[PDB]
């Protein structure tokens, strides 16, 4: 998986999605959590866009 | 370029044909129809579609 | 002239040959140019430039 | 060789220079890609001289561009030759014609 | 030394990590673009077609 | 090394369908996802020996062109709809089996006098759809052993027989590799079968038969 | 049901190097999907003989010059590369080579054996020009299979050879091009049996009565990845 776009159906600013997305990439990598979404070994990068997948990230988190 | 002359070649019509103005039940028999050789590409067909 | 030096050779004076695909073996539809041209190695390879 | 040219580069192989060319008429004496040797005839000989022109050829060498440029023979020995033959090829040329 | 593990290791470095690539002159901003690269064998950049 | 080549395994039967499924191979030596590839396929798309229906006779009619009342699409689609129908046939050349039905609504193949020396391997498939508060119609339909796909070249109806089971197969080859090159193949085939086999084993089949010329000349 | 099987009926070399087989009868289509599988084949796996490295006295690398002889060292090797021989149950051989005295240098002149055969005597090395003049030289063979560019070999190696080799790039693959072709034959008085023909040009090394059999070999067992899965 690649283009965002479901992920901006969800986050409707599309710049918010890249804050949103490096923030919860950074919980993941630095901040040492773990993903709600199964993982495949992914990169961080494409974890976080499969987080917003599941629906269940926004900057409230 | 070279996509576009392949189905502008892909997509004509020839008046004469091998295997032309027969009734076919799908793309996938189409393909079976070209690929062994018996219908030519641009030969004019009916098919059912959906 | 030059028809007449590929009827010299023993050669097609349409300088095209049908040609078949070492892939599969299936013939080209219509034949295809085949000829000798002179290429030249530039000067511009490319570990000089990676 | 080019197959089809324009009969141009028999021209422009030997004028450049850079073919070694017969100064003298006469016959192959030696050969051996470094050196070709030549006992010229006594028609075109000067009197007083041994009478034997030999070309010691350039071999692996950087053109100002890095590609080398090694001279090879066309001759053979015992071959005559004639004033202004092509005795050795240069880059990129083969019996005196010019080929890229 | 180039061992025979690194290019496993490559292969999981670059799995899917975006690189840039852009001609010059570059006009407008589509003459910059990413693309997740690929390896190969030579040293040509593979481009594709369409682009 | 000298005869020892490398040998790829199935590195998935991938499967997405019973109907289809992706059979890839790593890795085979350079060239060679063709040399397999496509000579599998030129066995598989048309030397794939099977059975299939052969000729109609609908009741009373002489062509198909005679677009006989009570039914919603007209001959000439039920006489392809027809061709649609898989079919195993045990044991014989050719086999004749009868249909009718009656009442409104569709007709389907479980409406056939199911011999079970033959098996309709798809119940469900609609044959026609009936049209009056009379409509019922009574056919003979031909099955036939055969091999390949074979054009309608050569009261009956005269139809393409589609012998073979592959409704479609695919190859590809692409870049695979090891330790320390690049230059092998992988091979990757897809193929859809109209259910009288399933396509795994349909390829141990094609595998068989290619292998079968070879006989005579492996030492 | 009702598939005939072929025999390899019939060859014919036609020339020390040239030759024609036939395979007959085959179905329909069975003489495309063969025809071209073994020419594929038959290109790319029938494995071969060839010069791998050359020591010659004297020089030092690929770009010298000998005194004497009508040839850089380079064409030397460019014309080495290009000669083949059999060799009987080997996986590489030395072969030495000496002449003197003017005139051609040719495949003749090298020390030959029982266990090695060359195809053709006058594929020709250099001359010599000088009444003095020699060469010696330790061709070494090695068998193998498809094409290995010297580059590629030495970073194979991984140890470092010493001064005054040279080497030659391998080109072990003996068949130089194929065709094949398909048409009907008398058999069972019947129609639409192919005698498959393949007919083939190679450096001639080998002959077709291995060769078909082997790329028949190889296929059959690449094949079997497919009927084992």
């Amino acid at each position: 998986r690649v283009t965002v776009q479901d992920a901006v159906e969800k986050i409707g600013n599309r710049f918010d999605l890249v804050l949103v997305a490096a923030r919860r990439a950074r919980q993941m990598q630095v901040g040492g959590k773990d993903p709600l979404v199964p993982e495949e070994n992914d990169k961080t990068t494409v974890i976080a866009l499969r987080e917003i997948e599941e629906g269940l990230i926004n900057n409230q988190i | 370029q070279d996509v576009v002359l392949g189905l502008y070649y892909m997509t004509r019509d020839c008046v004469n044909a091998k295997g032309e103005g027969m009734v076919l039940t799908g793309p996938k028999e189409a393909e079976r129809l070209y690929r062994s050789g018996l219908a030519s590409l641009h030969a004019r067909v009916k098919v059912r579609i959906t | 002239e030059i028809k007449e030096l590929l009827k010299l050779g023993d050669l097609p004076t349409s300088g095209q040959i049908r040609l078949y695909d070492g892939r599969t073996g299936e013939q080209f539809e219509r034949p295809v140019t085949v000829g000798y041209m002179y290429m030249l190695k530039l000067n511009h390879l490319v570990d000089d430039k990676m | 060789k080019p197959l089809v040219g324009t009969g141009m580069e028999r021209a422009v192989a030997v004028d450049s220079g850079v073919t070694a060319v017969a100064k003298r008429g006469g016959v192959v004496q030696y050969v051996d890609a470094s050196r070709i040797v030549i006992k010229v005839n006594e028609d075109e000989m000067y009197p007083g001289e041994a009478g034997i022109d030999i070309y010691n050829l350039t071999k692996y060498t950087r053109s100002n561009q890095n590609t080398c440029i090694n001279q090879m023979p066309c001759v053979s020995l015992g071959e005559p030759v004639e004033r202004g033959d092509v005795l050795a090829d240069g880059p990129s040329t083969d019996l005196g014609e010019l080929a890229l | 030394r180039e061992e025979a593990v690194v290019w496993d290791i490559l292969d999981e470095v670059i799995r899917e990590h975006p690189v840039l690539l852009n001609r010059a002159p570059t006009l407008h901003r589509l003459g910059i673009q990413a693309f997740e690269p690929v390896l190969i064998e030579g040293k040509a950049i593979q481009l594709h077609p369409l682009v | 090394s000298v005869t020892e080549f490398l040998k790829p395994r199935l590195v998935d039967i991938e499967q997405v369908s019973s109907t289809h499924a992706k059979v890839t191979l790593e890795p085979l030596e350079r060239g060679f996802g063709h040399t397999l590839g496509n000579a599998l396929r030129r066995i598989l798309l048309s030397s794939m020996p099977g059975c299939a229906v052969t000729e109609v006779e609908i009741d009373g009619v002489l062509h198909e062109y005679s677009t006989k009342e009570g039914v919603q699409e007209d001959i000439l689609e039920i006489l392809l709809n027809l061709k649609g129908l898989a079919v195993r046939v045990q044991g014989k050349d050719e086999v004749i089996l009868t249909l009718n039905k009656s009442g409104i609504g569709p007709v389907t193949a479980a409406d056939i006098t199911h011999d079970g020396d033959v098996e309709i391997v798809k119940p469900q498939h609609v044959i026609c759809h009936l049209t009056d508060e009379n409509a019922s119609i009574s056919m003979r339909i031909k099955v036939q052993r055969g091999r390949g796909y074979v054009p309608a070249s050569t009261g009956r109806l005269l139809v393409d027989a589609c012998y073979s089971p592959v409704e479609r197969i695919a190859y590809n080859v692409e870049a695979a590799r090891v330790e320390q090159r690049t230059d092998l193949d992988k091979l990757v085939i897809e193929m859809e079968t109209n259910g009288t086999i399933d396509p795994e084993e349909a390829i141990r089949r094609a595998a068989t038969i290619l292998a079968e010329q070879l006989e005579a000349f492996v030492d």
